[PDB]
This record gives C-alpha cells, structure tokens and sequence, in this order.
DNA sequence: GGGGTGGTCGCTGTTCAATACATGCACAGGATGTATATATCTGACACGTGCCTGGAGACTAGGGAGTAATCCCCTTGGCGGTTAAAACGCGGGGGACAGCGCGTACGTGCGTTTAAGCGGTGCTAGAGCTGTCTACGACCAATTGAGCGGCCTCGGCACCGGGATTCTCCAGGGCGGCCGCGTATAGGGTCCAGCCC
DNA sequence: GGGCTGGACCCTATACGCGGCCGCCCTGGAGAATCCCGGTGCCGAGGCCGCTCAATTGGTCGTAGACAGCTCTAGCACCGCTTAAACGCACGTACGCGCTGTCCCCCGCGTTTTAACCGCCAAGGGGATTACTCCCTAGTCTCCAGGCACGTGTCAGATATATACATCCTGTGCATGTATTGAACAGCGACCACCCC
C-alpha cells in the first residue's frame, strides 16, 4: 500500500540513456546517485504546486492542467497538455 | 437585429477568430475597456506566429519525407532557428526530443 | 662517498628491474618502505639523487627531463 | 524541376515622369515569396520589395509590387534620371532560389564587407570572406549569389551560423564550400577546382530566417577571374 | 573469437540514435510509483490523471536531459570528457538551482 | 448531455492548409499548437495591460499590443507581425 | 499646487518602529522597503487572479490570497505568513 | 447618521492599509469582485514580511554598531536567509553590494 | 552630437573592480574585452525596452521607471528606483 | 629602499575591500556617454533621467558581478584561478545567455 | 545583562481533570518571543507553544499561552496521566538564549539522530555528530543545548548550514565550535578540554532562521560523562 | 776494511675530511595595512503643521458563490503472460589525475597624464497638469450561422522481413631502423737470414 | 767469431656490415550496424452532419482620452579646477600548459533475473453538471480624518587624526640531503748507518 523506496526505480541504465539523449560520452558511477538526488527534488518542488492547486480547487485528483500550472509558475511552460 | 452576417475575421482578412479573442480579452481581466482594433491586430499576430511555426514544420516533415507535421518536427522547427528558439527559450514541447548534437572533442580522432 | 638514498635509488632501480627504465614514480613507492627513508623529504632527496646521477651519466633517460620519465642503468 | 523565373519586359525606355511596368511570370505556384532588386552597373543590388509587396527599407513609395501565385508585377511611378538600372526579380518560395533575366531601364548601418578582385589560375582553390558588422551575427543566414555578365545572377547556397546549417544549389555542389567565425563574425565561401565559366561577380547577401524575409543588404561584389 | 569493440564508440552508437528518437527513457510504471511516494507527502489518498503523470515525466525527463546537456559541457571544460557529480554541481549551481 | 470545449485547432488547421495544402497534422501537434497559441496570446495580452497600467489607460488599443509585440517579440518576429497587424488594422478599417 | 504621491513609507516606518524601537533607517532604504512592497503586493495579487482565473472564480477571496500565499512564499515563511492571516481575519471578522 | 471613522487596519490588528489594498486590488484589474477578507489577509501578509525583513535588518545595523538600517543592512539580511533569499533569488538591492565571500582555494597557503 | 567609441570607457581598473568584488583573483587580459562585449550587449537589450516604453508613453525623455519597467521584463527586478 | 608584496596578496586584500564597500565601480560620467551612444542608435536626440542611468549602471554592475562570480566558478572548476574567456562564455552558456 | 527568565511555580500537584497554570517573567523585554517545552523523565523536551500564543504542530488543544512584553503564562486544562513533566520557558528575543528554571508538575517526516553516551577522561575531545533527515537540510538551524539538573538548561550556539554562519554563547566560546556537512547532511559539536562539569545531556535542536520560530524538533540526546 | 741488512727518507696509493651546493624550517624585525577611539560638522532623517481627498459608514440590488443531488467516466486495483530491459559479472584500456619542467603571462609598484568629479551658470525642451469635447467603447435585444461533438472511412506511416551499403576492429603482412655477432684491417709481437762490431 | 737489424710470419685490438628483432604503417577481410525498399495492416486524421450558443448588428449613451494651452522642472550644455584614477612601463614569479607515468574504473559484452507492458476486467469515487437560494460584494452618497506635501531642527554618521595591533615578507642562521677534491696517512722502492767476518 505504502510506497518506500521508488526513487530507486530510476535505474541506471534509464540515467545513461537520458544523458546519452543529452550528448554524454563518459559517465562517472556517482552520477546515479546525483541524478535521483536532483529528481527527487525537481519532483518535489513541482508535485508541491500540483497539489496545492489540486487543494485550492477542492479537487481530490490531481489534473495534467494543474501540472501544467505548476510547471508555469515555476517557468518550466509545457506545451502539448492542455497549456 | 441581425440578419444575414459575416464574421469579423472575414472583414479582417483573417483566419484566427477575432471575436473570440475580443471575448477572452474582454473576459480576461486585462483591462475595463478593450479597443474594437486590439482583437484584430492580436489575431493577425497570432495567426503570423502559427503560419511561421506550421511552415517550418512542415518543411521539416517533407525533408524526413513524412506528410503529416509531430511535435518532433515542432521541436526541430523551433530550435533550428534563433529567434524562434529566443522566444521559446523557456518552453519544453512533448515528445519532441532534442537537436543531434555531439561535442567535437568527443567524436574519434 | 655516495649519498645513501643514492646508493638506495641506484640498487632500487637494479631490485625492480623495467627493462625500459623505471620510473621516479614507482622508485618512490618501492623506497618508502625503506626503514631510514625520511618521511617529509625522501622524495626531494630521491630527486636530487637521480639528477646528480645523472649528470654522472650512470644513469640514462629514457625520455624526459630532470625528474620526468624514466631511469635506467647506463652499462657499467 | 528548377523553378523557372520569367521576366517578360526585358528592355524598356521611358522619359521623366511617366510610369514604367514590369511584370514577372513562375513555373510553379511560389505563394508570394518574391523580391524585386534594382542594380545599377557595377553596383551591389539593392532590394526594393520584398513578400510580393511590401516596400524594402528606405524604398520611397514610387515602386509599388503587386501579384501573388504565378504572376507577379513591379511598378514605378514618376521615373527618375537615377532610375536606370536593370531589374530582377527573385523567388525563394522553393529551396532552389532563382532570379529573373533582368529588365533593363533607361531614361532619356548594417555592413557587409567583402573581399577585393582576385586573379586567379584554373584547378586551385579560392577562399571569399565577408566581414559582417551592425547586426546581430548569428541571426541571419548569409546568402552567396553569382552574377556571370551571361547567365545573369544565381544562387549559390546559404549558412545558418546558429547552427552552422547550409543549403547548397544543385549546381554548385562540390564547386562551393561555406564556413563561418562567429568570433569574427566572418563568412568565407571556398571555390574548389576553378574553371574558366567560375569567372564572375560574387555577391553575399544578409538573409533573416524568416521565410518572408528576403536577401536584403548586399556586399560591394567580389569579381573572381580565372585564366 | 568474439568479436569485440572499442570502449567509447557504442557511446556515441547510442547518443546518436537516443538524439534522433523522441520516446520516453524512463520506465513509465517506475516513475508513476515515484510521483505517487513524492505525493503521499502532500496530500493522503490522491489520484493523478494519466495525462498528469505524463505531463510531469516529460517535465523530468526535458529538465533532466538540458541538466546534462551543461554538465558534459562543465565536464569538456574541465578537459574531460567524464561527467561528474562536482560537474553536475556546478551546472546547477551557475543556473541558480 | 455534455458540455463543449473550445480550441484553435479549426483555426490552426486552416493557416496549415493556406501555408501547405498537402502537409497534414496529428493530435498531438495540434494540441503544441494550441498550446503555443494560448501562450503567446496570454503573453501579449499581460504586457499590454501592463502598458496600459503604467501609462494609466482603462483602455486595451491597438497601439498597446502593437508596442507588447515589440517588447515580446525578438528580432525579425517583431517587424513582421508588426506588418502583419497593421496591414489587418488598416484592412478591418477599411471594411 | 502639486499633487500627492503615494507610498508605504509611513507604513513601513511603524512597522519599524514596532519591531526595532530605536533604529532609524536611511532614504534609500525606505524607497528600497516601499519597492519590496510593492513587488511582493504585484506577486500575491497576480497568483490570486491566476487562481480565480483557473478556477471560473469572478471573486478574489481570502482563500485564493492564502493559496497564492503559499505558492509563493518558502518554506516556514509561507505557513508563519498564513498564520499572521488567518489571525488578521478571524480579528476583523469579529470586529 | 455619520459618526466617528477609524481605519480598517485597526479593526484587523494591522499597520498596512486594509482599505488601500482594497482599492488597489479593485483598481488594478485583478478580478471581477474583491471579496472583503481578501485585503486584510493580503496586508497582514505584507506586514509580516515587511517586519520579517526590517528585524533582520536592524540586527545587521546593531552588529554593525549603526542606528540606521541602510541598503547594505536590507542586503545583508536578504542574502543571509536562504528562504528571503529564494524569494527575492532574481531581484537586486540598489548600493546593496554583495556578501563576502572568498574561496577557500584562492586563500594563500 | 554623436557618441561612437564610448565602449572603451570601460577601463580595464573598472572591470578589475568588478571582478574583485566577484570575488576574482587573478584575471586573464581577454576578459576585458570580452567583459565589454557582454556588458555591450546586456546594454543593447535593457535600453531597447526603456525607448519602447518611452516611446509607448509618448515620452522623450527616458525615465527610471521605464528602466524599471525593462528590466523586470527581462527578470531583473531592480529595488530602490521604482517610485 | 624600494619593497614589493608577493603576487597573488595585493588581489586578496582588494577583493576584500570591494566585497566590504557597495559603491558603484564603473566612472560615472563615461557610463553615462555610453548608455547614451547605445540608445542613440534605437531613438535620436532622447532625453534622459539622472535616476535611470543612475539604475542601468546599478543593474549592469549587478550583472557584471553575477557574471564574474559564476566566471571564477568556473575558472577554480578548471583547476585554475585565472578566468578566461571560455570560463565566461561557459557561464553565460548554462545561464542561459 | 543576561535576561534571567523565572519561571514563578518552581513545583506543583494537582488532580486529574483540573485547570492548571504556570506563568514565567522575564528580565527585560522580549517581544513575544518565548516558547513553552515538555519534558518528559529521560526523554527530550517536545514544543508546546511558540511566539507566546501558537500551538505547535500535533500537540492537542488542551494547551494554552497567553502573555507579552515581561510577562507569560501557560495553562493546561484536562489535566492526563500523560501531563506529568518539566515546563520550560525559552526565550528568544536577544542573542543569548535563555531557559526557564523549569516547572515540575505532577499529578495523582523530521528525524534528528544524534551518537549514544559517551565516557570520557578529562583533558580529552569529543565529537558529537548530529544526523539530520526528512527536511531540508540547509534551511534550518541546528540550535545545541546541554542540560544539567543542577543548572538546567543552557543553550550552547547554532549552526546554520545554509552559510556556515556560527553564534555561540559566550559560557561556551573556545569551549564549543561547530561544523556542518553539506554531503551526509551532519552537524557535529566539538567539546574542548573538558570537566568533570561537563557531564551532561547534549539535545541537538531544528530551528529555522524565522525569528519567531522555535526549537521544533529535538535530538534523542547524547550523554557525555566525564570520569 | 769490504759485503751486506734493517732503518729511514722519498714517491706514491687510499680515503677522509673539509669544501661546495641545494632546500626545509624557525624566527626576528622592518614595512605596510587595518581595527579602534576621539573630535568636528553637516545635511539627512524624524517630527510637527495644513488640508483635502480618499477611505469609512449606511443602504440598496442582484448576481455570484455555496450547497444538495445525480451520472457516469475514468482512476485505481487486480491477474496472467511475455518478453525487454535491468542486474550482474569480468576483462581491459584509456581516461583521470598526479607530478614536474618551463616560459610566459600577468600581478605589483612607480611616474605621468588625463579626465572624472564637483561646483557654478544658463536655458529651454518637455513632463505634468487642467480644461473641452467628441468619438468610441460599453451595454441590450434579436438573430443566425460558425464552431464544436459525434460518426465514419481510408491512407499515412509504423512495423517486419530482406538485402545492400558502410563503418569499425584487427590480424597479418610489407617496410624500416636498431641491436647481436662475426669479419677485413692493421698495430704490434715474434721468428728467420744477412750483416757490422 | 756472434748479436743487431731488416724483412717476414703470426697474436691480437678494432671499425663495420649482415642477420634477427621490434616497431610503423597499410590494407583486406570479418562482421556488425545502418539504410533503402517493399509488403501489410491498423487506427487516427480528416471530412461530413446536426445543433446550440455565442458572434454579429443596429441603436443608445456616457466618459476616457485626444487635443490645446500653460507652467515649471529638470535635463542638458558649458566652463573652470583639483586631484584621483588610468596609463605606460619595468620586473619578476607562479601559474597554465605541455609532457609523462600510473592505475583504476568505467565501457563493452555475455548470462541470468525480474518486473514493465499490455490486454482484459471489474468496482466505485468523485468530477462535472444542474437546480435552487441567499448573502456578499458593487455601487452611491455623505463626510471626516488620515495621510501626504512642506518646513524645521538636531544628531548620526561621514571625515579627519592619531594610535595600537596584525599580517606579510625577507634576511639570517641552522638542520637534512647531495657531489667534489686536496691532502693526511700508511706501504713500498731505494739510499745510508752500521754489524760481521
């Protein structure tokens, strides 16, 4: 039911793909660790607006269009949800 | 009383719907009064804006030989030109993935 | 009168062996277990032992200069 | 399949005053995409109208363009001593941009610098530059054109210095190399293996990126002459 | 003998073809469970539209990969070519994070 | 019975059509289009109210989105939607 | 006869000598207090129409002014600012 | 019949103006209508943090042995919060100068 | 009437003094031609937007306000100038 | 008799005094002739107020000192301490700029 | 010119159920800011009460404060088994932090981990580390305590590790410093040449750089002795 | 009174002592810079005064927001395979980094020049405000057709299979310079024959 | 009458070339990747049809702003003078860069494991809409008091001076290491004082 230790489900190989896309040759070890580090509080800071805009509307689930809020307000403009 | 009408965006050699941009400026809170000319000169902007966007994705679509403009060919249109990518600087497009692009230093010899 | 990190560097070289020369790096390493090797500046002492040898033509740079590359024996 | 231009005016003569037409006719259907250029003899053209229409900078209102589709027309109103000059038209509504055969009028700080006349011997190689100056570099495609004093002027190919993008015209593939320095917000253009027909006036031309925008300020011309 | 390449080239095998495709690189179900922990901590018992879970990984993954994008250049300035956690602090530390 | 939604997706459709008859679109393109479309509408319209606070104006001119084009627009793209707005004043003018 | 300006500087000046009795403060950074003010006013009030805005709302309450509040305040700032609401409400609610 | 007036601010527990708030938020094309508790909550917020900058600001003038606080005071005491600091990440504090800060690296052995 | 070579008023001191209290220690003899290319064009974009809203106001005098104005547009909010 | 400090001490001390002082560092007057060279050439014969030079030359040492900041970020990321253009161009390239 | 804090009610006993009050007065004036701490028999001191009037998190509205200026008062009305332990005041308003001589009653996720007890020889150094989790590290302080039962409480100094900034009261300069670690999240308290005065409990404290916040939440407590 | 031997002097081999050279370390003192305390003064801030306009009080209108009910959709949860991907393990190579050499780039100081800063003087362009009046945006009633939801098909493209082309890795071969060992060469030692002492 | 000298035969020290070996460079081939091309199928993109609600039109009205005119302020232009900052030059030293050496740690890849993905199915929570109502805010008029412009004084800090303390730097002297070299010391060849016969 609770969900513990998800932050690890962004393995290795998903972060040597996603610095490939950004060019990335070489890869230190610790850059695993960095990398859900830095995530998980992207993630946090965002699903942070989300649900604060999904609680001002009394709403109990959290819409693309409030993350697409938060996104803004954090000047991260999404386009190709509803923005 | 109306009778057989036309539409604003006619009048205006337009294809975006000045109209509907006079409602959402008028119930946008931007201002109390909104001049008959702001819809109309917004609209011929925006639909400048599209037509440039469209036009370049499309070229971008016929080079890969496909017929029907994604948002890879929006990404590729956007980034590949300065100002363009200038004003959308701040904007991440879904599913359109990067520029190709390797570092010198990093290729062989 | 030989100096005796210098008789310790020109033995070092012999007890390693690298037929192409050993290098200031790993001469180090192996001397510093050395019991009366100083601590603080056995490594300047090994470096003034190897440019005086040197300049003595007893040993020969395989490429380099001064501390720079790798030391071997000239023959006899 | 190249987009063929065709200017039917090619010679007029017109006194002071009176009006002069000029009118241009495609092969395919372009959709506005056409400039007008006035180039006075010995002179870098300077562009007059541009999107079909629209009056260039610093153009007074005496030329007016009108035409979309196929046809297309330039028009001048009170003609001046100064007005003569030849004419042409250009498209870039198709990747391979083409230029009228010119018409020919007579009447009874952005800075592009470019590099002098070089004299040249057949089967080397020759390097072009154009030192840009009073605009935002890497803004702007440079576009290279070829003025031959028969085959009247064409478009050799362009680099996007944003990204270092080029587009090279069919016919010039191999014969023209493109290479830019934003450090010195320098242009070169290479010639490889140059022939007695490469003997001829070559011109860069500021382009924005906008595909309405056309060839707008033009270098003083770098005659190339091949032995 | 198996054959065998030299270390480096699938590296730029694979920056090539993940620079031209547009898929998501992230497991999608990992991820939902990730958004979902993060979540828990704001609010009890929520619900997320699929569409919002795919707005937010578009919105790491973007973030993510212009985030390495500055630190292999932190890394070739350092006359490297290694990406390290020291070039990922930097990187973030110039754009303010 | 359900409720309507509104777009510029008819709109978009049609400038693509006028701009490349044959090339077609995807959902997902026109939704970035849409997007792009609500953006950059919001973005003129906050600038002119701007304007029109700091120069104590109750009223939105076209002379107000003409100057927040100028200000949002770089380069080329200012000229020319500052052409492409005037022409469609003057024309709606006229008409 | 010239016109009146107005500002936060009589404002800020009690609000000082609330919380320091003694200290002074310079021209500067009175201009630079009244500044502030007005930044972090334009802030609140802009994220509050945003949420009314999102949320079909004609009306700014003092719901959406906490909302805003605690978008854009950090941290312990945010919940320190909503209780010093919350306290100013309820007291002028009870007269 | 007219009696005695007295401010808003009072009445809330407040030193910034509920009443000129209000009229700011009315004025300043934020919304149709302006609920009544939105201007108290938005000045009891805008005095807290105005109070929240000041204290900070004359403890910096105290330690500093100075009666007034100054630019330099308002930009001491941003900079040295990491929360004022994130709030205020992209503004810039006129004759504010800049926190003392050398690196370790560049100190002489 | 005209200005045309102001740029170099710049000093070489000057930028030192700015790197100093950037915290810079030693300073490499291109940065002070590099330094003016970037403050050069800093300049270029703060005071296209001031003329604008000058221009916008119908003003020909250029106001600390307008300045105010350019800059917060471009995300430069300056405090102590905005009365 | 004639008497040197050390290189690399007189720049500690003056860094130290410029990090204490919030004065601006740019000669005023030659400030004010290039803001109005620059605008020359966007309006002709403008007016403008002492207090909006006085602001541009507030911001533009504003951003000048990030800018420094993030170049000696990247200057010490190099193992070096010397700042060199590339280390400005890397600043401005994470920037954003 | 320390503000002494006196807390009036040194003891008291009451049966379950009742109303009880404890008022505390200080020195000078502090401005409202004191904060009320239950401490149960060897455990840390939970918060109760901050700025003079705000219940902390979770802790149940049977609490109450009240009071300004010199001052304060605490009041608890459904008296529980539970409710039996030391009250302390705490001060905040001036740069030496001051505890109340503590109130004896008796009747009829944030995670601080801070090292086990510790046995040292006087003249010796030891390192207590303070481990900090389920927040962000660097927005809070960490504020060191040490509590004695013949003096109480005394605050020790704080840690910021936001910038490395440092306060320390002056019983305790050169005797305490303080260090952060970005990298694990970590304090640690150096304790200098001690004495058999030392033997104490050491409380690690979150408090963030709000001036009206309060010593929130409290480390399980490492007790030092000295042989 | 000569033959002959150990003692002792002179020449010389051995090595050790001083000689000579290079850096790490501690400290005294000269030199400059900074932190601190005191006296002067001036203009910047804190407070008082006049008033006028904008905020408060009282009351009305209506429409926007709260609340109860209903539908259905869309989110969550579960289950069973099926691989595709992730995890794991191992060999190696090439990249990170540690160390040193060097030379030149750049800091530090002194003398000179200039041009910034400050003040005073003068002038007028234009910012700001008030007053007039008209055009233009708001608002309303009626209308109708443009724009959106739902349905449907049919072709663009995604996938699969198969060659064709290209790029990468490397093992072997061709080709060249350095090393190991023997040789043509001559310097000198030694044997045989004629001659001078 | 026999050794010396001359010429010739032999012992031996030596510069140099050929064979062996390791490295440099080339290239063909194995093979794995990538691209072009065709076949298939499927689901979403584009178009049509129905309807409904919002966009249009004509008319009225009120006030926002366009325009004229006036004022007064502050922005610019100029001039003189002082002096501090900038500049030009010298000089030196430490830092950046090149080069080499070491080793370890990430890349490539084979093998095992697992859990993501997808399809299918079900439940039901709540999101959205509608109907109703009531109370909460806009709007208006009055009127008074709070806040802003202006004036004034005084004291906080800016300035000038002196002093006391701190840090820097260097010059000196001593403690490590290194190689260099003249002579102090002892062994042997050779001349002499002195014993033996």
């Amino acid at each position: 039911k609770v969900l513990r230790d998800n932050i690890q489900g962004i393995t290795k190989p998903a972060i040597r793909r996603l610095a490939r896309r950004g060019g990335v040759k070489r890869i230190s070890g610790l850059i695993y660790e960095e990398t859900r580090g830095v995530l998980k509080v992207f993630l946090e800071n965002v699903i942070r607006d989300a649900v604060t805009y999904t609680e001002h509307a009394k709403r109990k689930t959290v819409t693309a269009m409030d993350v697409v809020y938060a996104l803004k307000r954090q000047g991260r403009t999404l386009y190709g949800f509803g923005g | 009383a109306r009778a057989k009408a036309k539409t604003r965006s006619s009048r205006a050699g337009l294809q975006f719907p000045v109209g509907r941009v006079h409602r959402l400026l008028r119930k946008g809170n931007y201002s109390e009064r909104v001049g008959a000319g702001a819809p109309v000169y917004l609209a011929a902007v925006l639909e400048y804006l599209t037509a440039e966007i469209l036009e370049l994705a499309g070229n971008a679509a016929r080079d890969n030989k496909k017929t029907r403009i994604i948002p890879r060919h929006l990404q590729l249109a956007i980034r590949n030109d300065e100002e363009l990518n200038k004003l959308l600087g701040r904007v991440t497009i879904a599913q359109g993935g990067v520029l190709p692009n390797i570092q010198a230093v990093l290729l062989p010899k | 009168q030989p100096g005796k990190y210098s008789q310790l560097v020109v033995e070092t070289i012999r007890r390693l062996g690298e037929r192409n020369g050993s290098s200031l790096a790993k001469i180090y390493t192996e001397a510093k277990k050395v019991p009366w090797f100083d601590q603080q500046n056995g490594r300047t002492y090994l470096k003034y032992s190897i440019k005086a040898l040197v300049q003595n033509d007893t040993l020969l740079q395989v490429k380099g200069t001064g501390a720079n590359g790798s030391f071997k024996l000239n023959r006899k | 399949m190249d987009i063929k231009m065709t200017q039917s005016p090619s010679s007029m003569h017109a006194s002071l005053g009176e009006r002069v037409t000029i009118t241009c006719k495609a092969s395919q259907d372009i959709r506005s995409y056409l400039s007008w250029y006035q180039q006075k003899p010995w002179k870098s053209p300077k562009t007059l109208i541009y999107y079909a229409t629209s009056l260039a900078d610093g153009v007074p209102s005496r030329f007016s363009g009108s035409g979309s589709g196929q046809d297309f027309s330039l028009t001048i109103n009170n003609l001046e001593s100064d007005d003569t000059a030849t004419y042409y038209c250009l498209q870039h509504g198709e990747s391979p941009y083409t230029f009228g055969s010119g018409t020919k009028l007579e009447i009874k700080e952005v800075q592009l610098q470019q590099s002098g006349p070089e004299l040249v011997e057949p089967g080397t190689s020759v390097k072009m530059p154009c030192k840009a100056s009073g605009y935002t570099f890497t803004s702007y495609t440079i576009q290279w054109v070829k003025q031959t004093p028969r085959q009247g002027l064409e478009w050799i190919g362009y680099i996007y210095p944003y990204n270092a993008g080029t587009k090279y015209n069919e016919k010039f593939k191999g014969k023209a190399t493109l290479t830019s320095d934003k450090s010195s917000s320098t242009v070169y253009m290479e010639l490889s293996s140059l022939t007695s027909e490469d003997s001829a006036v070559y011109y860069c031309a500021r382009k924005s990126s906008r595909l309405r925008s056309t060839l707008d300020y033009w270098g003083q011309g770098t005659s190339v002459t091949v032995s | 003998k198996p054959h065998r390449y030299r270390p480096g080239t699938v590296a730029l095998r694979e920056i090539r073809r993940y620079q031209k495709s547009t898929e998501l690189l992230i497991r999608k179900l990992p991820f939902q469970r990730l958004v979902r922990e993060i979540a828990q901590d704001f609010k009890t018992d929520l619900r997320f539209q699929s569409s919002a879970v795919m707005a937010l990984q578009e919105a790491c993954e973007a973030y993510l990969v212009g985030l390495f994008e500055d630190t292999n250049l932190c890394a070739i300035h350092a006359k490297r070519v290694t990406i390290m956690p020291k070039d990922i602090q930097l990187a973030r530390r110039i754009r303010g994070e | 019975k359900r409720s309507r939604k509104e777009s510029y997706s008819i709109y978009v459709y049609k400038v693509l059509k006028q701009v490349h008859p044959d090339t077609g679109i995807s959902s997902k393109a026109m939704g970035i289009m849409n997007s792009f479309v609500n953006d950059i509408f919001e973005r003129i319209a906050g600038e002119a109210s701007r304007l029109a606070h700091y120069n104590k104006r109750s009223t939105i001119t076209s002379r107000e989105i003409q100057t927040a084009v100028r200000l949002l627009l770089p380069g080329e793209l200012a000229k020319h939607a500052v052409s492409e707005g005037t022409k469609a004043v003057t024309k709606y003018t006229s008409a």
